[PDB]
């Protein structure tokens, strides 16, 4: 009835590893036409919730933030109402929980990455990066 | 720009599967379509797929309940399976872009019921 | 100088807002804005007949059709008034609509002042599609956004 979202994937890895988070949606509208800004946000202890990228369910615009751009890629398999995250060159700065969150397919340019314009959020996975 | 392939020659009741490989400029409408150049005719629109995920798909009345129209998104590609094939069924069949302004044909592929 | 202007909402998350102007009386129509939460890909535009929203996008009827023609695209000549054609949203799912329309009016017996703009489900195939269906509607799927038209 409700969309809900769980991520997956993260852990602990070496500086410079690799990392494939998934996010996975389950229940709510499944009609196609039901477009969303899936989104990965990343906050650590201390922090702000910061967004790192997200992808239009609707089609394949894709948006990073600064801090992450050459080695962050966000996909997705929308049949399996799947959205990816491979992080790779990992800095120890990455260490954080991260999050998958969802929000309203017209969000402008400007309130996609924002976590405030953000609908409904998945729990949380940790990934801490050493070095 | 538009490259069809799939078809050939085949017995009354037959089947065959058209595949059509397109631009990603000309895909990423999702407005794509099957065509036949019926004999000494002008290129008819046969099946449409449209709309968002896999798409949907809609068939002149001459196929309807004989060929299915599908595309893949992550590979720019349009397939049309074609099942029970009768004579009217040969012609060459292009593939393209509706509801906007076409493309530069392809070389379409050649189908033969007899 | 007649402007006018809809804004388009809906169940799903589609919605924008269209402008009309028209300079000169029963001259061409200047249609332009935007609208955003669409599937990348086209979509069909049309004004429908009514301007009635109580049962959502479904109580506008059919396109807005006063000559009793059949469906086409605005190009062509055999078409319904309120037949505007298709709309492409980009890999964003925003669709900037910039079209210039010589058919329907801000005025007189083709006005769509107090009639319903409807952005569609799919793409609507002009009419050339080959099944009754086509001739009436061009397979543009169901309403996924709407909006009565008013005055500017």
């Amino acid at each position: 009835s409700q969309v809900q979202l769980q991520e997956s994937g993260g852990g602990s890895v070496q500086a410079g590893g690799s990392l494939r988070l998934a996010c996975v949606a389950s229940g709510g509208d499944t009609r196609p036409y039901i477009t969303y800004w899936m989104g990965w946000y990343r906050q650590a202890p201390g922090k702000e919730r910061e967004g790192v990228a997200t992808i239009y369910t609707g089609g394949s615009g894709t948006y990073y933030s600064d801090s992450v751009e050459g080695r962050f890629t966000i996909s997705q398999d929308k049949a399996q109402r799947t959205v990816y995250l491979q992080m790779n060159d990992l800095k120890p700065e990455d260490t954080a929980m991260y999050y998958c969150a969802a929000g309203n397919g017209a969000l402008p340019p400007g309130r996609r990455l924002s976590p405030q314009n953000m609908d409904t959020w998945g729990p949380g996975t940790q990934v801490t990066v050493s070095s | 720009q538009l490259q069809e392939s799939g078809g050939g020659l085949v017995q009354p009741g037959g089947s065959l599967r058209l595949s059509c490989r397109a631009s990603e400029t000309l895909f990423s409408l999702y407005a794509m379509g099957w065509y036949r150049q019926a004999p000494g005719k002008q290129p008819e629109l046969i099946a449409t797929i449209s709309g968002g995920g896999e798409g949907t798909g809609n068939y002149a009345d001459p196929v309807k309940g004989r060929f299915t129209i599908s595309r893949n998104n992550a590979d720019n590609m349009v397939f049309l399976q074609m099942n029970n094939l009768k004579p009217e069924d040969t012609a060459v069949y292009y593939c393209n872009v509706y509801g906007t302004n076409l493309a530069p044909w392809g070389q379409g592929t050649q189908v033969t019921v007899s | 100088a007649t402007k006018a202007v809809c804004v388009l909402k809906g169940d799903g998350p589609v919605q924008g807002i269209i402008n009309f102007e028209q300079k000169e009386s029963n001259g061409p129509v200047k249609v332009w804005g935007s609208i955003k939460g669409l599937t990348e890909g086209l979509h069909g535009f049309h004004v429908h007949e009514f301007g009635d929203n109580t049962a959502g996008c479904t109580s506008a009827g059919p396109h807005f059709n006063p000559l009793s023609r059949k469906h086409g695209g605005p190009k062509d000549e055999e078409r319904h008034v309120g037949d505007l054609g298709n709309v492409t949203a980009d890999k964003d799912g925003v669709a900037d609509v910039s079209i210039e329309d010589s058919v329907i009016s801000l005025s007189g017996d083709h006005c769509i002042i107090g009639r319903t703009l409807v952005v569609h489900e799919k793409a609507d195939d002009l009419g050339k599609g080959g099944n009754e269906e086509s001739t009436k509607t061009g397979n543009a799927g169901s309403r996924l956004a709407c909006g009565v038209i008013g005055i500017a």
